[PDB]
RNA sequence: GAAUUGGCUGUAAAGAUGCGGCCUACCCGUAGCAGGACGAAAAGACCCCGUGGAGCUUUACUAUAGUCUGGCAUUGGGAU
RNA sequence: GCGACUGUUUACCAAAAUCACAGCACUCUGCCAACACGAACAGUGGACGUAUAGGGUGUGACGCCUGCCCGGUGCCGGAAGGUCAAGUGGAGCGGUGCAAGCUGCGAAAUGAAGCCCCGGUGAACGGCUAAGGUAGCGAA
RNA sequence: UGAAACAUGAUUGCCCGUACCGCAAACCGACACAGGUGUCCGAGUGUCAAUGCACUAAGGCGCGCGAGAGAACCCUCGUU
RNA sequence: GUAGGGGAGCGUUCAGUCCGCGGAGAAGCCAUACCGGAAGGAGUGGUGGAGCCGACUGAAGUGCGGAUGCCGGCAUGAGUAACGAUAAAAGAAGUGAGAAUCUUCUUCGCCGUAAGGACAAGGGUUCCUGGGGAAGGGUCGUCCGCCCAGGGAAAGUCGG
RNA sequence: GGUCAAGAUAGUAAGGGUCCACGGUGGAUGCCCUGGCGCUGGAGCCGAUGAAGGACGCGAUUACCUGCGAAAAGCCCCGACGAGCUGGAGAUACGCUUUGACUCGGGGAUGUCCGAAUGGGGAAACCCACCUCGUAAGAGGUAUCCGCAAGGAUGGGAACUCAGGGAACUGAAACAUCUCAGUACCUGAAGGAGAAGAAAGAGAAUUCGAUUCCGUUAGUAGCGGCGAGCGAACCCGGAUCAGCCCAAUCAAGCCGAAGUGGCUGGAAAGCUACACCUCAGAAGGUGAGAGUCCUGUAGGCGAACGAGAGGUCGUUGUUCGUGAAACGAUGACUGAAUCCGCGCGGACCACCGCGCAAGGCUAAAUACUCCCAGUGACCGAUAGCGCAUAGUACCGUGAGGGAAAGGUGAAAAGAACCCCGGGAGGGGAGUGAAAGAGAACCUGAAACCGUGGACUUACAAGCAGUCAUGGCACCUUAUGCGUGUUAUGGCGUGCCUAUUGAAGCAUGAGCCGGCGACUUAGACCUGACGUGCGAGCUUAAGUUGAAAAACGGAGGCGGAGCGAAAGCGAGUCCGAAUAGGGCGGCAUUAGUACGUCGGGCUAGACUCGAAACCAGGUGAGCUAAGCAUGACCAGGUUGAAA
């Protein structure tokens, strides 16, 4: 018996061509280019998962030394204080305190200054 | 393309017979057979009636309105009736005419 | 061969952008002071054949 | 191939619109000009390669049409 | 300069100093000619011609001219001899059978054109070891 | 013994071709193509002659996109 | 983790078997934010209008982005180059749904050893009349060598 | 509130972008069959009484096809059928038919012109004759080769058969013997088959008993630049089965059993309730799915009158390549015996054994498939034949080459009438279940072209994404969940190929759809898995039954090795007996058939691509020339010999 492609390819093709959403020009309309775009998208996808994790910590650190410097300190110094006050092991959350709770952030600056000098 | 060979260019009626229409619309309705087309498998009975339009400009006056005429059928009418309904056929012999073979079933009249 | 030739197909975008000036400007139609069918400024009214008096037949 | 298709200096497979850094630049056309897009066109014609091909040559090899030559047929009789 | 001349050529990048040419030469061909086409003792061209003719090859009107080398190669010629095929000729060696027989191979001498060998030949291939350029020309 | 030849009467008169295009928009060129195609006729005036050249009879035709404009440049020309 | 070797599977057509579904709507197509570790699979809705899913087993013309791949459709260049000899053309009148282009009149201009006329070859009805107006006509046609129907071609002496 | 200043920020969209809605284009996909392919079986020649294949005709109307043949879509006779018919034809008019039309089965009768073509010519289908009979019309004859004459032959056949002649590419990783291969091709002869055939044989048993075919022997024996590679036969099993003569039942066709009501539906054949038939539940049709509605099926009947010698030289065949080369075969030369005779047995001799050449026929088993029937883990419109029909259109001077194209509806009920328009085209009305079927008629993907809406974009540097956050919008697997879109930030060198090294300014590619590449074969080899028997395992060809498998033991593999071989044998080989090779015991375990998979070999061997080589044919309508016969060269100048 004969077993022509019929239905299999078009379905295979529509799947790809639907991942292609706000894809500019041919990248959303023609299969070969839509599919091709996705290979490169795969690189970006797998990489950006572990990248966001560097991206955020960066943002986190930036907010910390901003507030640390508001109370005559800095990230390097502040963190060492909290480290030297072993009791203090915030690390995660610490950026939100600086940004939302200034009263609370000050307390932790004052504790960090002790454990150091 | 094929056409009415599925039978044998063979009917079960004559251009005179009274027949009942089994199947479809016009079910049970009876009438005389006025046209029998064996190869085509067509029956013109006083049954199925149609309203045919006339595309007639030059053709004998432009007054080509609507016409009352009956439209042909197949084997969607069971041939020959006497006990008030449709039947098969089985008993042949001769009447006064030997050469002729009649038809009949659970009864004996056609 | 056919010496200077296009390098890449021009996209549906790029092709369309070039046509942003191809739109016809509708005639400034005036209404005839007589026959009351519309006409072109500085021309004889098509309908009556007037241009103060009647110049053209019908 | 698809294009949302700038300049300088770099770097990169060693001649970058698509990488880095700096610079410049509102969106879109029309008429034009040929520097670039290693622009188009013909699966380099040079060059090398393939135990690839064909045309030509000769005292390359092997055969061969032709042709020269001994024998046997067709093919006989007499003299030395 | 080149080619004497009119002429001919690369349909579609070469028109020429290319080819052809009149003229000159070497040469082959005696007529069922040489030579050519062809399955072919067919047939035909050569030619319904006949050496003042026909084939081939070269040079290329006309003028004055065309030298030296015959070793190599080719062509024509001679033959004292050497070399050479089938065949004719069969001396010998060998197989087998008890035997006549039947058999396997086989020398010498004889056996053709060819080739080596000798002479010739240049408007033969050639050269300037077989000789080393006669006129004329020469930075073409 | 009714020849050939002449003369005048009658009778007889087979088959294929004939339209049209035919230096072309009807043929060959894939097209209604600036090429190609054998023969014949081919008037007048002027100019030694002529089938040359200019104009023109008869006859045929304005070439199946058109209209503005009056740039660069490109083609074919005139003058310098 | 490339060549490569090994393992487990998804999907397509056909087949045998079983369970079924379907004109109160099958396949196919279309949309989707659901499921599975992946190939993939389901729900709902929309179209369609007569056939078909699931499970096991069997067999293959069984899975495509590439081959200057093949067939077909459609884009780009782009409303761009061109519209085929630089022998012109003008107005009037007519016709018609419609006219630069068709008819007619008056002019103009180009050929005139031809761009006139008569054969031959070759072509085949292109001829004439009356109609037409899709497509052909490089534009437009009311017109045509295009389309439809009717007609036309005449030999003892001309060619054979 | 107002003026001035300083800041910041919104909205505009010529046009674009993403998404959504609706369309157009196009013809994928699904469904279908009107058409093909393969295998199985049947059947198998036509023609001078004029074929195969054609030209021109024949219609009331006729372009194409069909059928026919001036007696022309038909004429006569016989049979069957029993009411319709007037070809496809979707088309009106005229008619024909129970004094039996039509159609089907079987005969006849007419059969123009061409074609073997056949009176002669010829550029097929056209010219031109003569002779006999005849009232003109019209009829018959006139070709050569066989034979007295009757009567036979010319020509055509897809493949198959034998014969004459006979390549090269290719393998040999070059090439030359060799291979491809006596293949392809040409030519001849013939038939439904042919060929071959009745032992001067095979051959080693003093077996056999015509030929062909199949299995097997067996990749054995052997051939071989002993290379690539080529490759028998006897025995045995099987299909079929003969030896004779001379010379001295199936087509036409008829009969054929049994369901009714309600329901859903446009429509019942489906659903439901009770019912029957079955020697028939195979199949097609009927508005949807059918035992009981039609055609049929099982079963039965059935036709007037219809088929079933030796030699030398040269070479060669088969495993046969000059080998030790026998034997056949024959171009050249020679040339015997006649049964106490001849030929053979692989140089050759003798012995032993097999057989009678120099005359002819001979069925069956075998092969092929133009055609016919049946069937299918064959195709279903880019598939399948090239064709759902066409060897057409188109291309070519010719030989030759060569397409694509399917689908209204159940039924034409094919849309009267109205409206815009010259028309085309549409909108209605009506028909229909649906016109979401309207004749560019099933579905109607995608590329591609549009209209409308949402969010957006005119200081911007860009492999076009990706991650994060904010803004706007929306709520049918879908309200914490997202979905769409959008601003800004970060990050970010298309894909494939080829490659030490690809974004590469290296290759390929306009886009989409479909088509498109590791297969198949063999009683082949070797391995993994698996099963069945197991020291044993297994069938091949065939035969008989076939809604199906059984039989068939010929043969193949284990079962003993070692050697060059004789041969010997758990031993055997070198050798003269002692060292060793290979084998056995091994301490010792097993195979064989079929299957699926890995791999190998042989074939086109994963697909696509040469330049070229060979065979037979087509072309000098172009162009190079030759021959025959015609045609042509205005006008002017110069001024040779005589
Ligand atoms: C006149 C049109 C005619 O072109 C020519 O004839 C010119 C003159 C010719 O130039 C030439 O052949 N030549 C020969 C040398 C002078 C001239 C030349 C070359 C380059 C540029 N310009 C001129 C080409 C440019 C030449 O290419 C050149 O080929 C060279 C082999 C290599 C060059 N490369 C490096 C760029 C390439 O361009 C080729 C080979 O053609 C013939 C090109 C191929 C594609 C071709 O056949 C075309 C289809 C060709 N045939 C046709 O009908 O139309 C064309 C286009
Ligand atoms: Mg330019
Ligand atoms: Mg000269
Ligand atoms: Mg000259
Ligand atoms: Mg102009
Ligand atoms: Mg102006
Ligand atoms: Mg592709
Ligand atoms: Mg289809
Ligand atoms: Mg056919
Ligand atoms: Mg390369």
């Amino acid at each position: 018996p004969r077993a022509k492609t019929g239905i299999v390819r078009r379905r295979r093709h529509k799947k790809v061509l639907k991942r292609a959403k706000g894809f500019w020009g041919s990248r959303s309309k023609q299969y070969r280019n839509a599919f091709q775009t996705l290979l490169n998208a795969a690189t970006y996808e797998y990489r950006d998962r572990r990248n966001k994790k560097r991206d955020f910590r960066r943002l986190w650190i930036q907010r910390i030394n901003a507030g640390a410097r508001l109370h005559g300190m800095n990230y390097s110094t502040f963190i060492n204080g909290l480290k030297r006050a072993n009791i203090d092991l915030n690390r995660k959350v610490l950026a939100d305190i600086a940004a939302r709770e200034p009263e609370a952030f000050k307390a932790l600056v004052d504790a960090s200054r002790n454990a150091r000098q | 393309p094929s056409a009415g060979s599925h039978h044998n260019d063979k009917l079960h009626f004559k251009k005179g017979d009274t027949v009942i229409v089994l199947s479809g619309k016009h079910k049970g309705q009876t009438g005389k057979v006025l046209l029998a087309l064996p190869r085509d498998q067509k029956v013109v009975v006083e049954g199925v009636n149609v309203i045919t339009k006339n595309v007639k400009p030059s053709m004998t006056n432009p007054q080509g309105g609507q016409e009352q005429r009956e439209l042909a059928l197949h084997a969607s009418k069971v041939a020959l009736v006497d006990p008030e309904t449709g039947k098969a056929t089985r008993v042949r012999k001769q009447i006064v005419d030997g050469k002729k073979v009649r038809v009949a079933v659970a009864s004996g009249k056609t | 061969a056919k010496h200077p030739v296009p390098k890449k197909k021009t996209s549906k975008s790029k092709r369309d952008m070039r046509r942003s000036h191809h739109a016809l400007t509708a005639p400034n139609l005036t209404e005839c002071p007589q026959c009351h069918g519309k006409k072109l400024s500085h021309h004889i009214c098509p309908n009556c054949g007037y241009y103060d008096g009647r110049q053209v037949l019908a």
